[PDB]
């Protein structure tokens, strides 16, 4: 396509998109762990009988 | 000819389960336990054999 001089492409980011990201993430992130807690737990109670 | 694949960047970890792994141990040391019974019986029977 054509060009156009003097003019300069932005960083096609949305600041809402990413903050929601951001926030799904983390909460995805500790119900992980979550998870990781669980398996501690029960191998902990199987190892001291 | 039902060759596998391959990955790359992955590797293949042992299939050893802990969690079965600990119960066959209770389960082991109980049946050693049972047996050692048997000779200590057997020794207990021969022994009062002998002391006629």
């Amino acid at each position: 396509g054509k060009l156009t001089n003097g003019a300069l492409e932005a960083s096609n980011v949305d600041l809402s998109k990413e903050l929601v990201n951001m926030i799904v993430a983390q909460r995805n992130y500790q119900s992980n762990a979550q998870t990781i807690k669980t398996q501690d737990q029960i191998l902990n109670t199987l190892v001291n009988l | 000819n039902g060759a596998g694949l391959l990955y790359q960047g992955y590797v293949e970890t042992s299939n050893v389960n802990v969690a079965e792994e600990l119960v066959n141990m209770i389960q082991v040391q109980r049946a050693y336990e049972i047996n050692s019974k048997a000779v200590s019986t057997t020794d207990q029977m021969l022994q009062k054999l002998t002391q006629l």
